[PDB]
């Protein structure tokens, strides 16, 4: 059944599993046309597969070519994700493949289950926690890497850098879903902290900072009070 | 116009014969149901006056042989026989019939209820779900579970529904994955009506036989699989047009007749209001919307 606060350890035990977010699948600009009425333009999208353990994120890459001439696209966005999830376990040898996928929208379940009637044993869960994975396109080289893209592809990265050789799958996740929550509530915010001192760079093979332990405890900081600041005015309390 | 015979009537019963009901009292001098229209299948249904649990009873078709009514004090119900004696049947009916003691079916002549109920309905086709090939009719009862029911235990009192899976690879083509799920014509047309029901009269027959399972007994896999019939064919978006003619009326017969105070229980809320307001054929059920949204308007 459904991922929540109770069963929140199960995601770094040594079951293979997935996070499947298909929220940056088809995104839009919303504008004017010449007669005054309302259009979008897609722009590249991606879904973001996630093994919660290991940190391997496969970035599917969603060209806008894949709408063209297509109806009801937001639905459409749902089962494209769902196709690209099951051709992706196809494509893992066996011993890779994932026992569970979780999807962070429940409008992705009868999508993804059945894309994987193949795979009964595969089980496809909803869960109760509101990850903000929406977040991923505010990691700069993964965003760039959806824009320049000129035909649908996939890219592997770590989410993680180096983390693992330091800290375990709970704390490494829990930096990721901090970070991504400061960057989902104050971008501009969230990254003013992460590059402020430049003598921490970006390893060429990494997304995030170099940080030694000591300054991820006063970025981790810095983040907890970026998103509870923000929370006081979104709320007036 | 034919008869079934009760050997007698030693405990308190509520008998039912098709939509038609009868209180019997313990030792009342019963012996049987008598001008039953022939060319119709029929169900004989019981509920004791002492276990409102339990209904249960017999489809019938009386041109297919003598069926007379006996109640069995070890097994504790009236059970279905067959006389294999034709001279020794006409004498024990005539006798009843000379003595009063049979009841009547009371068939109002412009009331063509039973006959839209059952139009499709075929004794050979009801053997072939409820399995006891030894005996020309079947037994149903509350209690008995569908082959689908099983698989989510006993095969031999199973009620062998053809399986509907909306989510299964019979109901997926490989590559047409959201197509199919959401047009689910490819699941009616060519697997269901072609595959495997032959044609649309078997088809609404196997409907109309869960629904009166699902009235007569409340058994609960039956309203099952009459909601899934209904809504493979609500969801489709190629239906041919006898078919969604003919399903409006059946409908419409099945809503008219469930007693008012059942709709809670043998209707599914989700089912009706994508049916009749989100589905494909949501404009192709007129008779079924006007009397679902005068006689149930809670619901919707």
């Amino acid at each position: 059944g459904a991922m929540n606060s109770s069963n929140y350890a199960e995601l770094f035990n040594n079951d293979i599993k997935l996070f499947v977010d298909d929220t940056n699948v088809y995104r839009v600009t919303v504008h004017k046309t010449f007669e005054g009425n309302v259009a979008t333009k897609a722009i590249n999208g991606c879904i973001f597969t996630l093994n919660p353990k290991t940190g391997h994120l496969f970035l599917k890459i969603i060209h806008t070519s894949v709408w063209a001439g297509q109806k009801r696209l937001s639905q459409l966005a749902k089962w494209k994700t769902a196709e690209e999830v099951s051709a992706l376990v196809r494509s893992l040898p066996k011993e890779e493949q994932p026992k569970q996928i979780i999807v962070t929208r429940k409008a992705m379940l009868d999508p993804l289950e059945v894309h994987m009637l193949d795979f009964p044993n595969i089980a496809i869960r909803p869960t109760e926690l509101r990850l903000p994975f929406s977040a991923a396109m505010s990691i700069d080289k993964l965003s760039d890497v959806v824009m320049k893209a000129t035909e649908p592809q996939m890219v592997l990265f770590n989410i993680y850098d180096d983390w693992l050789d330091r800290i375990s799958s709970y704390t490494a996740f829990s930096r990721l879903t901090l970070l991504l929550r400061a960057l989902k509530t104050n971008e501009e915010s969230a990254k003013m902290i992460l590059l402020s001192d430049p003598t921490i760079t970006i390893k060429s093979y990494h997304l995030w900072p170099s940080f030694t332990d000591e300054q991820w405890i006063t970025i981790e900081s810095q983040m907890r009070d970026l998103i509870l600041t923000e929370y006081g005015r979104k709320y007036n309390v | 116009m034919n008869t079934v015979p009760f050997t007698s009537a030693p405990i308190e019963v509520t008998i039912g014969i098709d939509q038609y009901s009868f209180n019997v009292k313990e030792n009342q001098p019963f012996h049987g149901i008598k001008d039953i229209p022939i060319g119709h299948v029929h169900v004989i249904h019981f509920q004791h006056a002492d276990n409102s649990s339990m209904r249960y009873g017999y489809w019938f078709d009386c041109r297919m042989g003598n069926f007379y009514i006996q109640y069995d004090p070890k097994d504790g119900l009236y059970k279905m026989m067959e006389e294999r004696d034709g001279a020794k049947f006409e004498n024990i009916v005539h006798n009843f019939k000379e003595r009063q003691m049979m009841v009547s079916y009371p068939k109002i002549d412009e009331d063509d209820t039973w006959y839209n109920l059952t139009e499709f309905v075929q004794m050979d086709k009801i053997r072939k779900i409820v399995r006891k090939d030894e005996n020309q009719f079947s037994y149903v009862d509350s209690s008995m579970t569908t082959v689908q029911e099983n698989e989510l235990s006993d095969p031999a009192h199973s009620l062998n529904y053809t399986v509907i899976n909306f989510k299964s690879r019979e109901a997926i083509r490989p590559g047409h994955e959201m197509e199919d799920f959401l047009d689910k014509s490819y699941y009616l047309n060519t697997v269901m009506l072609q595959g495997i029901f032959k044609n649309s009269s078997n088809y609404f027959g196997e409907l109309q036989f869960a629904f009166l399972n699902a009235m007569f007994f409340g058994n609960y896999g039956s309203s099952l699989q009459w909601h899934a019939m209904i809504e493979l064919i609500c969801s489709s978006a190629t239906v041919p047009k006898h078919m969604l003619d003919k399903l409006d009326e059946i409908l419409y017969y099945q809503i008219k007749t469930l007693p008012e105070q059942y709709s809670d229980i043998l209707l599914n809320e989700r089912v009706w209001n994508i049916c009749l307001y989100s589905s494909f054929q949501k404009n192709s059920l007129h008779n079924t919307e006007k009397i679902m949204e005068n006689k149930y308007p809670e619901l919707l």
